[PDB]
């Protein structure tokens, strides 16, 4: 009702609910193309390499979604 | 850097004639075949690369290298040249004339050159100084030995410059790994093609 419990139970709701906004900001990240990690696009990129994403599974949300 | 002095003891004890009183081999002969020897080793490995930037307009036309062993870029004006002959073509392409030691532009435009090539310093005194990387020091020897050994004193003598040539190839084998570490990228990987 103050901002003290507020500022603290907001805390405690965001710090537990941490570990599956960053699995939904990575599956939004997967569905918008970008599925390869840093470490590996460099390895790509160091051979003179183009780097080819699969988005396999863009149509698959986009079939159930069209469903 | 080589000195001559220790190129010609080696020789001189390889070839059982490391008498001062005697020499039956003249020092005019040795050195003469360690200029032949630094020709073949400065072709075969492209040991020394020089660059010469001149100007050749209609009053000199030709441009006086030294020494000459291959061309591996000509520039001219910042263009690149092409082609290599010796004929004096009229017209037609833009080509590097060759002359024996001599190079101009073979349809004539007035400019500069820029052109990358080889070269020997080769030498002509017993106390003169080689300046090569004292890894060539046995490719010289046993490449200078080789030429020597042919002198029939010996009906055993092509037998040792086969023996002579082995040595001269490991000898080789080590020149390349030196300009390998020297010369060349440190890389473990290849790159994929891209086309």
């Amino acid at each position: 009702m103050d901002f003290t419990t507020l500022q603290n139970d907001f805390t405690n709701d965001y710090q537990k609910a941490l570990i599956a906004n960053n699995e939904f900001l990575e599956a939004k990240k997967y569905y918008n193309g970008n599925q390869l990690p840093q470490d590996v696009l460099n390895i790509i990129l160091e051979r003179g390499q183009t780097p080819i994403i699969e988005n396999m599974f863009k149509v698959i949300v986009n079939k159930i979604l069209g469903y | 850097m080589i000195e001559v002095s220790e190129v010609i003891a080696k020789v001189r004890e390889r070839l059982n004639d490391n008498e001062v009183g005697n020499y039956e081999i003249l020092d005019s002969v040795l050195v003469e075949n360690i200029n032949q020897a630094l020709l073949k080793i400065c072709l075969e490995f492209r040991l020394k690369k020089a660059i010469t930037r001149s100007l050749i307009t209609e009053e000199e036309r030709f441009l006086t290298l030294n020494n000459l062993l291959g061309i591996e870029s000509v520039k001219l004006d910042k263009k690149e040249i092409e082609s290599r002959n010796t004929i004096e073509k009229d017209t037609g392409e833009l080509e590097l004339l060759i002359l024996s030691d001599r190079i101009s532009v073979t349809p004539f435009k007035i400019g500069e050159l820029e052109v990358v090539y080889y070269t020997y310093e080769e030498i002509r005194n017993i106390l003169e100084t080689i300046k090569l990387p004292k890894i060539c020091l046995d490719v010289l020897v046993y490449s200078v030995l080789c030429n020597l050994l042919e002198i029939p004193n010996n009906e055993t003598n092509f037998s040792v410059l086969a023996n002579y040539k082995q040595l001269l190839k490991l000898a080789k084998d080590n020149l390349t790994n030196y300009l390998s570490l020297m010369y060349s990228k440190n890389i473990h990987f290849s790159k994929v093609v891209r086309v």
